[PDB]
């Protein structure tokens, strides 16, 4: 490793990253034809920080910086190498190495550099690219998740006015990475702050994938090995909850914060909770045929309590503000997401559960014949 | 997709090549920057064009696109576009300067620095009534590295928008005056002195009442520049023995100079004779009674 290192540092940034690339593909593809589960070794790592991301080992060395024009070179290479990259395992292997989290000063010059190169893959529409950034969303903790989406989301829905398009044409190519992308953005948008309700058009196109294909939301689960424990601090399996959260604070978010916009997104909201209310009623079919029903909840107890408590703190603050109307309708979605995830089997929990979780909230007539 | 590849594929490998930066720009997001970057090579060119053409064609309607691009994407979203592309426009004005009147007749001479300081009018009058301070501090940080050879757009600036940037050239000039500038600072208040009397006037004075590290300094900093700027202590003797004559206000000013040194008060007294003794204009008899 220490050989190619400084041949590696004779060469300009652009054919050194290009060379890095070549020799962990070289690399990778052995180390799999020799082992079934090859070992991220600290070599390609360090290389990577020093050649791909340009982070200086010594201190005395002066840092050989891509410009915009050698760095968008890099991204174009990086594509290419993907799309031409036939073995799946190769690619997703070497997509890992590059954009796997380090805990290091480099992972956030990492991010940028994914959260372009994902954009390309999104322009350009390159499916390899699209389902490596499934698999990494995945299997990256949410910190970066949310970063990616946010990046995302700024290229492809505030930036470029009518760019968001090219975004929806992903939606027949890389349902995967469609699913984990409105999982990060559900993630990311919790309408906890004005800043934070999800930009209009990317409300919209979240809504027509819903509504078009409502699997598409489970595609993961429906995908991937169960395990008996989902790790903590990683993306959720299905971003149901997301959609709940969505659901039942657009109102009092929205009158915390144009009228026919705002009955635009009150329209939205309506219909991604019917297309959510769905999604819970043919959940249960899948449950059952997994032989899950009964024992794995899609939506967990745990994360339904800071829901419940943000719900009545926003009442509390808004009650001043004369928004029954919008509390009313707050509390009656709610009602009936819980009341078909019962029914479901996506939340386990008791009614004497319920009876303790929405003891706080303000009375309703549907919220308490669900309880009851 | 393939349309849009090979456009990418044309670009990275000068009008067409121009054009075909705009409609990435239009098109792909994250290409950007190196658009941006290559239009600065549109532009440099360009004033080189110019400047041989003083010491003795197709572009200028690039220039003119580029023009019409940028005002359309800011019209679009001005908060998302104008810090951006002021931030860069800024940069260019910057580096073609490196590389007061009469340097401003030169400058604005040029299709292309016309275009930029155009482009800068447009993106600040978006900012002016939101948060223009991303635009202000992008210039003023840019004036650090560029003086005296970039001064001339602050001066037309503050010529076409005194009231913000009259009082961020005094502030970052006291805080250059606490640290160690002050020379091109004096030029441009000298020079928009002659149509904003009033206001640089006003300015000052509600430093100097506002002052009644940064703000033991402001005396001496006011000292300083009227000593080298006639112009600023004309403007403002009409009104120093009115901004004197209260009992307090003077009471208050000997109560700030004793935290001085007798090193220091000796030249803050020497200095005022400097500026009774060559100041003033026709205020000589009542300074005096």
């Amino acid at each position: 490793m220490s050989d190619i290192r400084h041949s590696l540092l004779r060469r300009d940034a652009l054919s050194a990253a290009k060379e890095v690339l070549y020799h962990l593909d070289i690399y990778f593809s052995s180390q799999l034809q020799s082992a079934p589960l090859p070992i991220v070794d600290k070599g390609p790592v360090e290389l990577l920080e020093e050649f791909v991301f340009q982070v200086p080992k010594e201190r005395s060395a002066q840092p050989k910086r891509l410009n915009s024009l050698q760095e968008l070179q890099l991204l174009e290479i990086m594509c290419n190498y993907f799309q031409e990259q036939t073995k799946d395992s190769v690619r997703q292997i070497i997509f890992s190495s590059l954009f796997s989290p380090q805990g290091n000063k480099a992972d956030d010059s990492r991010m940028s550099l994914l959260g372009k190169l994902v954009s390309m893959a999104v322009a350009v529409c390159r499916i390899p690219v699209l389902e490596c950034a499934a698999s990494w969303l995945q299997r990256t903790p949410v910190v970066y998740c949310v970063r990616l989406a946010k990046a995302l989301v700024d290229d492809y829905c505030c930036l470029v006015p009518g760019s968001i398009q090219t975004l929806k044409q992903i939606f027949s190519a890389s349902p995967r990475f469609c699913c984990q992308f409105i999982t990060s953005v559900t993630a990311l948008y919790d309408l906890s702050s004005d800043d934070l309700i999800p930009p209009m058009d990317l409300l919209e196109m979240i809504v027509t994938w819903i509504f078009e294909d409502p699997r598409l939301i489970l595609i993961t689960f429906l995908n991937t090995p169960i395990a008996a424990n989902l790790p903590i601090g990683f993306l959720e399996l299905t971003p149901l909850v997301g959609l709940i959260r969505w659901c039942v604070k657009a109102p009092l978010a929205y009158k915390r914060k144009g009228v026919g916009m705002d009955r635009d997104s009150h329209l939205l909201y309506s219909k991604l909770h019917l297309s959510v209310l769905q999604v819970l009623m043919t959940l249960q079919l899948h449950l059952t045929e997994k032989n899950l029903y009964g024992r794995l909840g899609l939506i967990l107890f745990d994360h339904m309590v800071p829901l419940v408590e943000e719900i009545n703190r926003l009442a509390d603050e808004l009650n001043p503000l004369n928004a029954s109307q919008e509390i009313e309708l707050s509390l009656d979605r709610l009602a009936q997401a819980l009341q078909v995830a019962m029914a479901s089997g996506a939340l386990l929990c008791t009614r004497d559960d319920l009876r303790t979780l929405c003891s706080r909230l303000p009375h309703n007539n549907l919220l308490q014949l669900v309880i009851s | 997709a393939q349309e849009l590849s090979q456009e990418i594929k044309a670009f990275l490998t000068a009008r067409e090549h121009a054009r075909c930066g705009l409609l990435l720009l239009r098109s792909l997001p994250p290409a950007r920057a190196a658009v941006l970057d290559h239009l600065r090579g549109v532009f440099d060119e360009s004033v080189r064009a110019h400047l041989a053409a003083l010491d003795e064609p197709g572009l200028e309607d690039v220039v003119q696109e580029v023009q019409q691009v940028l005002s359309e994407f800011i019209r679009a979203n001005p908060k998302a576009w104008a810090p951006v592309i002021s931030a860069w426009s800024i940069d260019l004005m910057g580096q073609l300067s490196s590389t007061l009147n009469e340097l401003l007749q030169l400058w604005m001479g040029c299709r292309a620095t016309r275009t930029l300081m155009d482009i800068y009018v447009q993106c600040l009058s978006a900012l002016i009534g939101s948060c223009p301070d991303a635009c202000v501090d992008a210039l003023l940080d840019t004036s650090v590295q560029h003086s005296p050879h970039f001064d001339w757009v602050v001066a037309h600036i503050g010529s076409s928008f005194p009231g913000t940037i009259i009082s961020r050239v005094l502030s970052c000039g006291l805080k250059d005056f606490c640290v160690h500038k002050i020379a091109s600072v004096v030029g441009i208040l000298g020079h928009l002195a002659s149509r904003h009397g009033d206001s640089i006037r006003r300015e000052l004075l509600r430093m100097f009442h506002d002052s009644l590290p940064s703000l033991q300094a402001t005396v001496p900093f006011l000292l300083q520049l009227a000593v080298m700027s006639p112009a600023l202590l004309g403007t403002v003797s009409g009104e120093l023995v009115d901004c004197l004559k209260p009992p307090a206000v003077l009471s208050q000013l000997q109560q700030h100079l004793q935290g001085f040194p007798r090193e220091e008060l000796d030249n803050m007294l020497n200095l005022a004779v400097h500026l009774v003794s060559q100041a003033s204009g026709a205020g000589a008899y009542r300074l005096l009674q």
